[PDB]
């Protein structure tokens, strides 16, 4: 007997039971299996991390209706700036990958339905940053460590993403005051988690004011490495009635004692002040503010596709069903 | 506590209402119709007896029992996947599909066509592209 007489819904069942390499095997059995082997139901979540890859493969794969694309530490360094057809991709992690800037652009120029994106540690460009503006439905965006874009392209992206909740725009070693100013002046008021650490002399107190004025919903605020900030900034954090996580690690102008004032912020649940607090005055600070969690955490979780080890492929909670592990 | 099922070819099996309920199909009928000899025109007596057996084994629910259970010819397995689907029994539809999945694993596209007997719709030039489109993996 033949199984090709099996309903289309059932072959997909059988195929859903196949791991990535198996699925690509079967796709070459008969023309029918090949169609089905690429059915959208089978490709919602894809995990290709650390895979060297040609842009056409990433495009051809993203063109199969892939919603969660986990692909950090990957390699895409060749021609054909995806233009494939628009992509359904909603959650995508390309963090710390090496991707030709024109390849990065081509792929993100077929994206409008992104909800959660990570481009952490990727050289970008206005062409790239501008195409991101299309994804106005962006809820979480990570551009930490990125560079290659003006404060103007950053402006239209931030202006455009009006429902942004988490924004990790830290250590963009690439930029000036103007980028920081644009940043606080156009981040959506809907923002609740913002990471703007890494801009020493380029982040003034006034930039903190603007931010505080325009964004009353901040719950997470990382300002580590804000060399300019003194305790006279605390009066701005006080005007945030939902701030429960603050980071001021390496803010050398914040006298360790003045840190006691941060007890004014009622909602505050955790404080991170590494590198400026003597072990001693730190344990006294913990005495005084027993409600807080001081220097309890080292890494930012703001807009991070994944948090942990052995816990990969949980790209924003999604356990990618197709992988290469 | 009891319900009678009628195979598409005559047989009447008396299964426990709770076990028969494992079938969304048989479940909707026993409600939206309140029938005694539940008409199952899409499942013959051989397969239904299997479905009931599998459901009984997992009345509280790849295991070894299931593997031995699905240790049948391709025909029967093909009939069960349909049966399970028709009767919409997610439980048994899962094991049967994974069973077929396990059969495909290891075998090459050719060995697969043999077993499940599949016509090669491909052109040697198409298998050339299908292959190229899957090198990256």
């Amino acid at each position: 007997v033949s199984w090709d007489s099996l309903p289309d819904e059932l072959l997909l069942g059988i195929f859903s039971c196949l791991c990535l390499p198996e699925l690509l095997k079967v796709s070459g059995v008969c023309k029918r299996w090949y169609r089905l082997a690429s059915d959208e139901s089978l490709w919602q979540t894809l995990d290709l991390t650390g895979k060297n890859l040609h842009p056409d493969v990433t495009g051809r794969l993203l063109s199969q209706g892939v919603i969660a694309f986990r692909c950090p530490r990957s390699f895409m360094d060749q021609p054909l700036a995806e233009h494939f057809s628009p992509f359904r991709v909603q959650h995508m992690d390309l963090s710390n990958s090496v991707i030709e800037v024109s390849t990065l652009h081509g792929i993100l120029s077929q994206c409008s339905k992104l909800q959660n994106l990570s481009l952490e540690g990727l050289r970008l460009s206005d062409p790239i940053v501008n195409t991101l503006a299309k994804n106005s439905n962006l809820v979480r965006l990570n551009l930490s460590g990125c560079s290659g874009f003006s404060e103007f392209a950053l402006q239209t992206l931030l202006s455009s993403c009006s429902r942004l909740d988490e924004l990790n725009l830290s250590w963009c070693f690439d930029f000036t005051e103007k980028h920081v100013q644009v940043a606080v002046a156009h981040v959506s008021e809907t923002i609740t988690q913002l990471n703007l650490s890494g801009y020493r002399k380029n982040l003034q107190k006034s930039d903190l004011s603007t931010l505080v004025r325009r964004c009353p919903n901040l719950v997470h605020l990382d300002l580590s490495d804000s060399v300019m900030l003194k305790n006279d900034c605390f009066q701005e954090f006080f005007q945030l009635n939902y701030l429960q996580h603050l980071s001021l690690s390496r803010c050398y102008d914040i006298i360790p004692e003045t840190l006691l004032e941060l007890g004014e912020i009622p909602t505050l649940k955790t404080l991170q002040v590494f590198g400026i607090v003597p072990d001693g005055t730190l344990q006294l600070l913990k005495e005084a503010l027993p409600h807080l969690q001081i220097n309890c955490s080292h890494f930012t979780t703001i807009a991070r596709p994944t948090i942990g080890n052995k816990k990969n492929q949980e790209i924003w909670g999604i356990k990618c069903r197709l992988t290469l592990q | 506590p009891s319900i009678k099922l009628q195979s598409s070819d005559g047989e009447i099996f008396e299964v426990d209402v709770e076990i028969a309920k494992q079938s969304v199909t048989i479940k909707t009928m026993l409600e939206d119709l309140g029938m005694d000899p539940v008409p199952l025109p899409n499942v013959n007596a051989a397969i239904l007896k299997k479905v009931i057996q599998w459901c009984t084994h997992h009345k509280d629910d790849i295991p070894v029992w299931d593997q031995e259970f699905l240790k049948v010819d391709q025909g029967t397995l093909f009939e069960l996947i349909l049966a399970a689907n028709y009767l919409d029994i997610k439980g048994l539809l899962d094991v049967t599909c994974k069973t077929v999945a396990n059969m495909i694993k290891g075998k090459t596209p050719e060995e697969i066509r043999k077993t499940f007997n599949i016509k090669n719709d491909f052109t040697e030039e198409e298998e050339a592209q299908v292959r190229k489109e899957n090198q990256w993996c």
